[PDB]
RNA sequence: CUUAAAGAGUCAACCCUUUGCUUAUCUUCCCUAUUUAAAUGUUAGCAGCCGCAUAGGCU
């Protein structure tokens, strides 16, 4: 049972709606919540989601938390009502790397003298970038790098961005 | 009878915003303006273009422009000037006998609400078309003819009613009807964060130089003057749906959504204006649209 | 309700250019109007009229002399006369890319007419020519001149043939007007008394002489009437035009 | 009338000139060289320019010189930088005597002695021979970091 | 050019009429004469 | 690679042989589009068919399609015709001629 | 049911020797480019390895 609530980004045409969702997710990423708690759901993953983001909050929904964490963005965000339903899904971030990323992966360990074992991997790998849902988000360690998303199954282990493995 | 608009008719701009400059200051200390610079940093590796088998592996060195506040400052400053220019009805190309009937048709126009919307777009911070996102409080200070006014927090779309906005409205509407001009200097203070992300106006790239470069003034981050002028004129709430404020425009067209709000349903500026010219009646809803579009100016002819 | 079937860009190779001893090059309209009777007898689809253009055409040979292959020795009575080359009588050949329009009535779905002309293209020969490549046929329906202009705009580019008519006689008209003659009919002269040397042994056979006419090569995007460009059987043992003389 | 494509975006790059945001006054610097012998024709002449000379001997060059340096003095030489101006101070350096013009009317030609002192000698040049070079500076309060309008191309 | 209407043309007050008249010998006032010298000091091409 | 002079049996050609022998034995049609590729050398000389002509300007004229090099169709059909190794004192295949004369 | 029926046009080639383009020359006069634009769409994987990396994770 999930008892889902929804969040909207009302009248963000001039600023970009999913940019405001990125700011919302970044602000809840680095302040308080989303450190292994129950999770969140983007219900409409088809061509740049936009408006509605559903957070279920299985261990109770707090009305004051929705205002104490979104007090800075009150001009664009309208707070929805709890809905007694268990139907929403949880999704996972996939990770794709560039050619130079695996170049540095094989320069970190497994043995390169100076350049010779680097040259054996100098041929291309074949890892390109596909385009389901690549949503921007701020990073305290990275530099505003955008999460590759994909639909997956229930796992009951969650992080500050997506699902886990166990 | 039934005269026609001239084929070459242009109106000079009555609203002149300077292209805003970005600085990094503190909430405790406003005065120490530290200039936010742009930075060309490399992003290489992004590929997979159409019909590419083995050539979609090239690492293109593209030193795209990023902009950040320095990590010792935590407040973004947006500094600009707005010059409201009077004698708001004269035509630099064309005239008379078509703008003179516009004088006798638009003499009874309510300039106060237009002026209050124009200064409330300042008061809300609308201009910052991104820098507002992720801000705890947007303090907007306007200094005009040696009386500085401040704005702590205001709604951006539903137009509120207060007296600090109306005080600037009462003397801007006097300008924007009579003559002369008024220049008001505007500074925006927002808490974005310690070393946060700051977004100036972007730019057209060349054939193959970069991917996204920003707009700079002597190596300092800045957004466009027409970017300020666009959010100055976000007044169009009078088309027959969708009560969100829209930039006033002869077709009611926004390009971020790709749908025009005054096109095809006879409410395009040109008609309203030309019918006004000949002699049909107007309400206060549509006449205010003509004069709000006529403040901006442009090309009305062909 | 008439129907049009179109053979576009057909590569004809080995087509003998000798339409007559005086006209060489394109085969006469008797050839392309007997193609209709060939599919009327071999296949069964009734063809009432025919029109033709030319995407490309070239007769095999040089600028003033086009000529003929070394002949074989495919005659009895030349037993010791085989080491020599040949007795060579002139038979120039050509090669061309053509467009063909056939007037047919079908009263059936159009998915059978295309295959039924396709398997006939592969077995017939275009005046001794060999079909190399030909576009897929498609069925056109026209009920007036406005929908006949839809047939007009789709043969672009080609050079269609329209009738022009003779003023007095052949070579005089070929000189003063600078036009092109070709054979449009045959005149019966004498009946062969014995039919033991015929290819049919039942139909009476008469000797013939070629009667000519003047024509015009016209851009297909500039013809007023397609019925001026169609050709059909006439009387007696002649061909003519639906639209008459241009 | 292009409604159909109103939506369609228009992306271009334009040039712009703007005062830097540390200063708030536009200076326009130029020179004006009134060259005398104003009736000779570079191509053609005489017998048509000579009768024009004897037809235009009694011209009123003082009024024309007054209008000609009043268009300097009124600051009409910019056409768009006057838009939103607190004060347009124009100073003229001619043969080491600097003159200053604070506020002059644009369309109605005023009657003063500061412009006329330039005019009385400029008409002497444009009636006779030689030349006079007068350097013009315009100082205008448009605003802090304001928008400026040079000649396009 | 901007208003697209000529002010001295259309009423035979184009320069080319009143310098030809002054050359041929008709009288001038002060208004028309100072137009001719005000345009002659501008310079240009007057011929065709 | 195939030996032109000697007819050597191989499995790749027998399927085409049967598929045209079925048409040859009964009734129908079969059409094959044939392409040849030759590494001759950089800028070598090719040999199209020559025309039978007493041309007054050109001595040896090669056959053309609007200027493009081309052979005669019956030049091709002569080589497909060239099968005869059944005449007396046979050493080379000759063209099918009713008197066996090339 | 086709001026239907059908045919190897093959070959060979030294074009080449030699050359004074010279002599001068006034483009030249005058001009209001202009008026207003949202850069949309970056909603695009990076310092990285926990990683046989081409399967799955964390700041």
């Amino acid at each position: 049972m999930y008892n889902t609530i929804s969040i909207t980004v009302v009248d963000a045409d001039d600023v970009g709606v999913n940019f405001v969702v990125s700011k919302v997710l970044s602000t809840l990423h680095n302040k308080g919540i989303f450190n292994g708690e129950v999770g969140v759901t983007f219900p409409r993953m088809d061509k740049n989601v936009g408006d509605i983001i559903t957070l279920f909050s299985k261990t109770g929904v707090d009305r004051k938390v929705l205002t104490s964490t979104l007090n800075t963005l009150t001009d664009f965000i309208h707070i929805g009502k709890p809905k007694e339903a268990d139907k929403v899904k949880t999704y996972r971030k996939v990770d794709t790397k560039s050619k130079g990323k695996l170049i540095r992966r094989c320069i970190k360990r497994k043995g390169v003298s100076a350049e010779t074992a680097e040259s054996l991997y100098g041929n291309y790998k074949g890892e390109k970038c596909k385009l389901p849902y690549i949503v921007v988000n701020s990073k305290s360690t990275g530099q505003r790098f955008s999460m590759f998303l994909e639909e997956c199954e229930n796992s009951e282990k969650f992080n500050s961005y997506g699902l886990c493995i166990v | 009878t039934k005269l026609k608009a001239p084929a070459v008719l242009a109106y000079s701009r009555k609203i002149n915003p300077t292209n805003a400059l970005m600085f990094a200051v503190n909430w405790s200390d406003r005065d120490n303006t530290t200039a936010v610079m742009v930075g060309t940093k490399t992003v290489a590796g992004t590929q997979s273009v159409r019909g590419n088998p083995n050539d979609a592996d090239k690492g293109n060195i593209q030193t795209v422009n990023f902009a950040n506040l320095p990590h010792n400052k935590n407040t973004l400053l947006v500094k600009y000037n707005v010059k409201f220019v009077g004698d708001v009805f004269k035509a630099e190309l064309g005239g008379g006998e078509y703008s003179n009937t516009l004088q006798t048709a638009l003499e009874n126009t309510d300039f106060g609400t237009l002026a209050y919307r124009y200064v409330y777009n300042i008061a809300a911070g609308r201009t910052l078309w991104r820098n507002r996102v992720g801000a705890e409080s947007i303090e907007t200070v306007i200094t005009v003819n040696d009386q500085t006014f401040t704005f702590s927090d205001l709604l951006v779309n539903e137009f509120d009613e207060d007296v600090d906005v109306a005080e600037i409205a009462d003397m801007v509407a006097g300008v924007l009807s009579g003559e002369g001009f008024v220049t008001l200097k505007v500074e925006h203070y927002m808490l974005l964060g310690e070393g946060s992300e700051v977004f100036p106006s972007q730019e057209f790239v060349e054939n193959s130089k970069l991917s996204k470069q920003l707009f700079d003034l002597n190596g300092q981050a800045a957004m466009h003057d027409q970017k300020i002028g666009n959010a100055i004129r976000t007044i169009d709430t009078w088309y027959e749906d969708a009560t969100t404020p829209i930039a006033v425009e002869p077709y009611g067209s926004v390009v971020r959504n790709g749908v025009a709000y005054r096109a095809g349903n006879k409410t395009d500026l040109f008609t309203l204006m030309d019918g006004a010219v000949n002699g049909k009646s107007l309400t206060e809803e549509d006449q205010m649209f003509v004069t709000a579009n006529l403040i901006r100016g442009g090309v009305f002819g062909g | 309700m008439r129907k049009f079937i179109i053979v576009k860009n057909v590569k004809v190779d080995g087509i003998n250019a000798k339409s007559s001893d005086i006209t060489v090059g394109m085969p006469p309209a008797t050839t392309f109007c007997g193609l209709g009777e060939t599919m009327s007898i071999k296949t069964g689809i009734v063809v009432k009229a025919v029109s033709y253009g030319s995407v490309k055409f070239e007769v095999r040979g040089s600028r003033f002399n086009t000529s003929v292959t070394k002949f074989a020795w495919q005659d009895r009575g030349n037993g010791g006369k085989a080491n020599n080359n040949s007795p060579i009588q002139p038979k120039p050949l050509a090669d061309g890319v053509f467009t063909l329009c056939f007037e047919v009535e079908w009263e059936d779905c159009a998915e059978v007419l295309v295959d039924k002309v396709t398997n006939f293209i592969n077995t017939a020969r275009i005046a001794g020519g060999t079909i190399a490549s030909f576009n897929k046929p498609f069925v056109k329906v026209a009920k007036d001149a406005e929908e006949l202009a839809s047939v007009k705009n789709a043969m672009m580019p080609c050079y269609v043939v329209v009738d022009c008519g003779v003023e007095v006689n052949i070579f005089e008209d070929a000189v003063n007007r600078k036009l092109q003659p070709m054979v449009n009919g045959y005149k019966k002269l004498e009946k062969i008394v014995d039919n033991k040397h015929m290819r049919d042994k039942f139909t009476p056979a008469y000797l013939a002489t070629p009667t000519y006419t003047m024509i015009g090569y016209k851009m297909v995007s500039n013809v007023d009437n397609f019925d001026q460009a169609l050709w059909q059987y006439g009387e007696n043992t002649k061909v003519k035009t639906i639209g008459g003389i241009y």
